[PDB]
DNA sequence: GCATGGCGCCCGAACAGGGACTG
DNA sequence: CAGTCCCTGTTCGGGCGCCAT
């Protein structure tokens, strides 16, 4: 019975019932884990066994974080999260650090347990129920539900936000420079000190916390070769928007003209100062493609002119925190991926290109997921909200392995799309 | 226990030249190799880290290269400070390992050993001991070969040797060699010979004496 | 501004422990990437790795000696130590302590080194050297240059300071590295001068051996019979 | 007896009330019949006589089991089920023999009265009320309420399942090295102990359930392979699927097919390649459920081959942990695919077939991709591990696929098995415009309000063609244009469209579809030696187009 | 006036969402 | 653009096979 604190009420969005999502297959290696970490949570009684009588459900799976080599249970509370919401956006929204993006070194702390110490609203508990697969379906599933604020549920941080703001009041007053943001199960701490100092300061916060019972994971650092642990910190500076460009041909076959006509045409939607007529003229009659058309000075006049318009920020762009976020990803080629984050069609807030993780094993699924997580992390720092993903992949395939390479406490909202190479504008070069 | 090897042991070049040393691993150590410069005095400095990268304040005439198992250090064009031993360390898996080093010397017109043999100083003998010094001086190259023949018959016991580093001025080597016998054994023979087999004379240089 | 200095007992008795102290300045053993490594180098041989003590204390040992080695620190004083147990003659070498740092995802190097300490294993008891002159005879002097020698035999421990004519004579002089003869050091020096000077003008061997508070000279009197 | 197990609380679907459904009159034949059974039940505790204030009732008639001629109570819980809250069902998937490990000693059990042995929530019984009418219009019939788990009731299954799970709960923690495969109330127990220490456990268990109300009747197999479990027969070294006897009727009717197509499925899990895509399409269309149907020879071939396989007996093996898994895909008739999952040489763990054509226009890597994906998931479920693949499609082919595609993809560790039909894309667009061909500018258009429209092209050499079409739309016409140019052209050509639609469809390297147009548009591609398509934003001014546009815009509105 | 729950398969329908044309 | 249509993907329902009560 963890805390004397009085339970805060929550009621899912009107005319909407709780989650009734099925449990996807889990691989031994995960069940085993998912069991042990559920058996023990049951004893400390943060969780409680339950049977059929509870009509709701949500799925669970676990990921062995490479970050700490310690398995972490993960409940896909996206439906439930959606259902319940006057809560975390309107009622107890947690403000955003204008300047978290502005730091040069930010780290994420998994402050999940901090939650296992607050009683979950009495009535609202039927909703967080989940189940556990058994290999070869040897026995029925093992259902349970939460009694304390749950992990990865938009409500926790909102509810805990009170005690969290207290636990950090000191650290922040004694260290006014550091900036701290909380998004669900994580703590975003960013500084402007040398990396060596940051590491320290972060390692020191991991203390001030511990003095409060909030224990955070033990990220390991190996002394053999790939010093992966060197990338733990985020640096919102190599964060550079990637505008579009129009290649350069010494001479331009017919082909070359058209392609560049379309791109220039598409882009017109983004930036409205793109003209094509005085440039497309050079293509007037049904001619062979392979023909080396020469660039009029009337034409070239704008070819290089239009490009000048592609080297800058967009037209009266703004970010409305009241709308959802969307992100698009196009498998560009040989490990390369590019994306755009927008709320309104053709009025993006960002573009860029996740290059690649050298250990991408030449796996587009793996790389893709990683791009997602990556892109997701950015959105959180920058605007403080997760974007809905338009995933360049076939549902059924993505659903088969996204977990395997997933290494995050949260899960973003996604959908699938088969939309071929529209123009090459979403630029490859 | 990832064995690191530098084939070329002692390489000798000359000012102006451009040289390259070999460091071959035992496995694809994925460019996790570092280069070290030990100067004849004894201090060790860092040249290259991550097969090719340059440590701060290190001359540009320094380059690293290698991939998987074969790596090489390339000094653009020699100077007088580059002429010293070189080491490559592999940091891809403890235990860490270095090569066997590659001594970088200075090529100098070959010269022959200025042999000199000596009689067991009275006092040495006054106390019951007899050594027989024999200096081979300023020869080139290093690879020399001594031989101690007593009244013709070669001797094994009592023989000692000591080489010197390349002299930084006349670029040559020298070498003490001592025959330590007992006084009774010294006073039990008359002939003692020092023989110097160098890459200069088809005939060993000799010098000797009789008590 | 970074620097490291090995401290040691210089000479240790066979099968007894010794303890090297690496005192540094210019970085702490706290800053994340940092760590100290201990390299060894036997007389004339190549560099050998011993151990590296990291800031997290995930110290790693040379497998071939872990059973005897032991690494540690005192981060507050900026010192890092290395203890070796049951040392054998083979442990005689120059010990370096270097500042190793993991910079990035791919770079880890021992950026700065010390100068090392000379640890020698020998149950030999301090003893001064007996000097013997080397005057050529039986194939004696003519018009050119003659080579004069000087022998320093049976001393402990290193080193010895050998000069000719108290520094006066110093152009054609060769002092060779010593050698162990029955756990006792021996070595010679050869000085070469034109006949026009010797024997006409005295030539003396200046031998000094700190450890025994001794200083001795030996005149190179020419051969008699 | 009945169990000391705590009762699971079941409510009614929110806002509703119990079932108040009239009992229809029955024969004295049936009434006194029922009265027998109920009296029996009531004495056995399964039920109890209720008071008059209970307004609920659910029908209940009776029937005769011709063989015995004896009778059995049949309650119609239809209405309750409509008003009973819904549970989150626990049985997640049925087990499979391919997922068992050879255990020294083995036993199989079964509980008696399983449902009739688990207490029904005190507070819900009133709803399971039913009446057994009086012969005549006399005093009310005899009222009764349910006390145990009423069979034919929504909850019943799920509730007995959890109950059975909790009852085994302890015993398992005490003997963590015994496998207890529980299915409803069917317990298969196996362990590597000595037939003795085993019996001492087996017993020790029977006495643990008995203590809980679970009667473990003498319908338990001990040292009795073939063990008859879950529809199979477990043999020490191997397992057999209980004999499958397919209906071989003279004149096939729609419904009779389902009893065969299905049974065929059931066997697809052990018998290699059981192509059924054939006789399947029979049921296709919108058919009655007793309507007769002609056994097409196409369907005959399927039945022929299949009937053949089902003739030669076969066995499956048990799963060996260490020896990792292998899944081998085989290409079959169009759409069909087969696979045998194994670990050693030619011993099959299990086999199956996949033939779902995903999407309108697909091809053959895609299908294989999907094959592999579906096979994995199916193993994760039986062994909790992904298997190793042996696929008929060489590294070369694949390598090109994913690198060329704009959609992300992957396949796990796999080698190439040389065993045709092999899988490899059939055609291949061009990256750059080719010189030695006319650049055919295509297009087409249509008027919804008419169902008609034209489609054709204009080549750089002034050539032209414009066929007019009826009953088609823009996406039909624009995909039509591309067809011509792919006839009215050499072995090398550049085609230009404005339909991302038609363009997309193509780049995907389709190699089969539903519509013929795009089956023939495919045919032209496999035929030609070089093609390259480019795209341009129609209604933009781009020359090569305007020509074809206007040419096919003879009907732009009205 | 004939059961319930589970999984699979195969078919067809209603459904959802994106893109394209039209007055 | 508002109102509609085409096309493609997905979900769901219905019947069968199998398992059990
Ligand atoms: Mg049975
Ligand atoms: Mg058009």
């Amino acid at each position: 019975p963890i805390s004397p604190i009085e339970t805060v009420p929550v009621k899912l969005k009107p005319g909407m019932d709780g989650p009734k999502v099925k449990q996807w297959p889990l691989t031994e290696e995960k069940i085993k884990a998912l069991v042990e970490i559920c058996t023990e949570m049951e004893k400390e009684g943060k969780i409680s066994k339950i049977g059929p009588e509870n009509p709701y459900n949500t799925p669970v799976f676990a990921i062995k974080k490479k970050d700490s080599t310690k398995w972490r249970k993960l409940v896909d509370f996206r439906e439930l999260n959606k259902r319940t919401q006057d809560f975390w956006e309107v009622q107890l929204g947690i403000p955003h650090p204008a300047g978290l993006k502005k730091k040069k070194s930010v780290t994420v702390l998994d402050v999940g347990d901090a939650y296992f110490s607050v009683p979950l609203d009495e009535d609202f508990r039927k909703y967080t129920a989940f189940t556990i697969p058994s290999i070869n379906n040897e026995t029925p599933g093992i259902r349970y539900q939460y009694n304390v604020l749950p992990q990865g549920w938009k409500g926790s941080p909102a509810i805990f936000q009170s005690s969290m703001t207290k636990i950090l009041e000191p650290f922040k007053k004694q260290n006014p420079d550091i900036v701290i943001y909380q998004y669900m199960d994580d703590l975003y701490v960013g500084s402007d000190l040398e990396i060596g100092q940051h590491r320290t300061k972060i390692e020191e916060l991991r203390q001030h916390l511990l003095r409060w019972g909030l224990t955070t994971p033990d990220k390991k650092h190996q002394k053999e070769p790939p010093f992966l642990w060197m990338g733990y910190e985020l640096h919102p500076d190599k964060w550079t928007v990637q505008p579009i460009v129009l290649p350069e041909k010494d001479s331009w076959t017919v082909n070359d003209i058209q392609k560049l006509v379309g791109k220039l045409n598409w882009a017109s939607q983004i930036y409205p100062g793109i003209k094509v007529r005085q440039l497309s003229k050079l293509l007037r009659g049904t001619k062979a493609l392979t023909e080396v058309i020469p660039l009029t000075e009337e034409a070239e006049l704008e070819l290089a002119e239009n490009r000048e318009i592609l080297k800058e920020p967009v037209h009266g762009v703004y970010y409305d925190p009241s709308k959802d976020l969307i992100a698009e990803i196009q498998k560009q080629g040989q490990g390369q991926w590019t994306y755009q984050i927008y709320q309104e069609p053709f009025k993006n807030l960002k573009t860029g290109k996740y290059a690649r993780m050298r250990g991408a094993h030449t796996n587009d699924v793996k790389q893709l997921t990683e791009a997602v997580q990556k892109i997701t992390t950015e959105s959180i720092v920058i605007w403080g909200k997760t974007p809905k993903f338009k995933l360049p992949i076939q549902k059924e395939t993505w659903e088969t392995w996204w977990t395997e390479y997933w290494q995050a406490t949260w899960i973003p909202e996604w959908e699938f799309v088969n939309t071929p190479p529209l123009v090459k504008l979403w630029y490859q070069l | 226990d990832i064995q690191m090897t530098q084939t070329t042991s002692s390489l000798s070049a000359s000012l102006g030249d451009r040289v390259t040393i070999s460091c071959s691993a035992s496995q694809d150590i994925s460019s996790y190799l570092n280069w070290y410069q030990q100067k004849p005095e004894g201090t060790v400095k860092l040249l290259i880290y991550y097969t090719s990268s340059l440590h701060s304040g290190v001359p540009s005439r320094f380059s690293g290269s290698g991939s998987g198992t074969d790596y090489s250090l390339t000094i653009s064009n020699l100077e007088p400070e580059d002429i010293a031993t070189y080491y490559c360390q592999q940091y891809s898996k403890f235990p860490w390992t270095f090569g066997g080093g590659t001594k970088l010397e200075i090529k100098r017109a070959d010269a022959a050993p200025t042999v000199s043999i000596f009689p067991p100083s009275s006092e040495q003998l006054t106390s019951g001991g007899a050594s027989v010094v024999c200096f081979l001086n300023n020869f080139y190259p290093k690879d020399i070969n001594v031989k101690w023949k007593i009244d013709g018959s070669e001797r094994q016991n009592g023989v000692l040797n000591s080489w010197t580093d390349q002299d930084s001025k006349d670029s040559t080597y020298s070498m003490s060699s001592t025959l330590t016998l007992t006084k009774d054994e010294y006073e039990r023979h008359n002939s003692y010979t020092c023989e110097a087999t160098h890459k200069t004379s088809t005939s060993p240089i000799v010098k000797s004496f009789n008590r | 501004q970074i620097t490291l200095k090995e401290s040691g007992p210089g000479i240790v008795q066979p099968s007894q422990p010794f303890r090297l102290t690496c005192t540094f300045s210019g970085f702490s053993l706290s800053t994340s990437g940092i760590g100290v490594t201990w390299i060894r180098q036997p007389s004339g041989k190549g560099l050998e790795w011993l151990a590296t003590i990291w800031w997290d204390d995930d110290n790693r040992y040379n497998p071939s000696l872990k059973s005897r080695l032991t690494v540690s620190k005192d981060t507050s004083n900026n010192q890092a130590f290395l203890n070796m147990m049951t040392v054998e003659t083979a442990d005689t070498a120059i010990y370096y302590c270097a500042q190793s740092a993991i910079t990035s995802v791919t770079d880890s190097a021992m950026d700065h080194w010390g100068q090392g300490t000379s640890v020698t294993v020998s149950s030999a008891k301090t003893t001064p050297p007996s000097v013997y002159p080397l005057a050529p005879g039986s194939a004696a002097q003519t018009n050119s240059m003659v080579t004069l020698g000087c022998l320093v035999k049976g001393y402990f421990p290193e080193p010895v300071t050998v000069t000719w004519n108290s520094g006066s004579l110093s152009s054609g002089v060769h002092t060779f590295p010593a050698v162990l003869q029955s756990d006792l050091y021996t070595l010679s020096s050869s000085v070469t001068v034109p006949s026009s000077t010797w024997p006409s003008e005295t030539v003396t061997c200046n031998v000094a051996h700190p450890a025994s508070s001794t200083k001795v000279d030996k005149k190179i009197v020419p051969a008699d019979c | 007896p009945i169990s000391p197990i705590e009762t699971v609380p079941v409510k009614l679907k929110p806002g509703m009330d119990g079932p108040k459904v009239k009992q229809w009159p029955l024969t004295e034949e049936k009434i006194k019949a029922l009265v027998e059974i109920c009296t029996e039940m009531e004495k056995e505790g399964k039920i109890s006589k209720i008071g008059p204030e209970n307004p609920y009732n659910t029908p209940v008639f009776a029937i005769k089991k011709k063989d015995s001629t004896k009778w059995r109570k049949l309650v119609d819980f239809r209405e309750l089920n409509k008003r009973t809250q819904d549970f989150w069902e626990v049985q997640l998937g049925i087990p499979h023999p391919a997922g068992l490990k050879k255990k020294k000693s083995v036993t199989v059990l079964d509980v008696g009265d399983a449902y009739f042995s688990v207490p029904l929530d005190e507070d819900f019984r009133k709803y399971t009320a039913f009446t057994i009418p009086s012969i005549n219009n006399e005093t009310p019939g005899i009222r009764y309420q349910y006390n145990v788990l009423p069979q034919g009731w929504k909850g019943s299954p799920a509730i007995f399942q959890s109950s059975m799970t909790k009852i085994l709960e302890p015993f398992k923690k005490q003997n963590p090295d015994i496998v207890i495969y529980q299915y409803m109330d069917d317990l298969y127990v196996g362990s590597d102990l000595e037939i003795g220490q085993h019996r001492t456990k087996i017993e020790e268990l029977r006495q643990h359930l008995l203590r809980w109300g679970l009667t473990t009747p003498d319908k338990k197999h001990q040292k009795e392979p073939p063990f008859l479990w879950m529809g199979y027969e477990l043999h020490p070294d191997k397992w057999t699927v209980q004999p499958i006897v397919l209906p071989e009727k003279d004149s096939w009717t729609v419904n009779d097919i389902c009893k065969l197509v299905g049974k065929l499925n059931w066997a697809s899990q052990i018998y290699p390649g059981i192509k059924v895509r054939q006789l399947s399409k029979l049921l296709r269309g919108t058919k009655a459920l007793t309507e007769v149907i002609p056994l097409t020879e196409e369907a005959e071939l399927e039945l022929a081959e299949n009937r053949e396989i089902l003739k030669e007996p076969v066995h499956g093996v048990y799963y060996d942990p260490s020896k990792d898994l292998i899944a081998e895909i085989q290409k079959q008739g169009q759409g069909q695919w087969t696979y045998q999952i194994y670990q050693e040489p030619f011993k099959n763990l299990k086999t199956g077939k996949y033939a779902r054509m995903r999407g309108a226009h697909t091809n053959d890597v895609k299908q294989l991709t999907e094959a592999v994906q579906k096979i994995t998931t199916e193993s994760i479920v039986i062994w909790g591990k992904t298997p190793k693949f042996k696929l008929p499609i060489q590294k070369e082919t694949w390598e090109t696929w994913w690198t060329e595609y704009w959609q992300a993809t992957w396949i796990p560790e796999w080698e190439f098995v040389n065993t045709p039909p092999l899988v490899k894309l059939w055609y291949q667009l061009e990256k750059e415009p080719i010189v030695g061909a006319e650049t055919f500018y295509v297009d087409g258009a249509a008027n919804r309000e008419t169902k008609l429209g034209k489609a054709g092209y204009v080549t750089n050499k002034g050539r032209q063609k414009v066929v007019p079409l009826t009953n088609t739309t823009n996406q039909k016409t624009e995909l039509q244009a591309i067809y011509l140019a792919l006839q009215d052209s050499g072995l090398e050509v550049n085609i230009v469209t404005d339909s991302q639609y038609a363009l997309g469809i193509i780049q995907a390297q389709p190699d089969k579809s539903e519509s013929e147009l795009v089956n023939q548009i495919i045919e032209q591609l496999i035929k030609k030696e070089k093609v390259y398509l480019a795209w341009v934003p129609a209604h933009k001014g781009i020359g090569g187009n305007e020509q074809v546009d206007k040419l096919v815009s003879a009907g732009i509105r009205k």
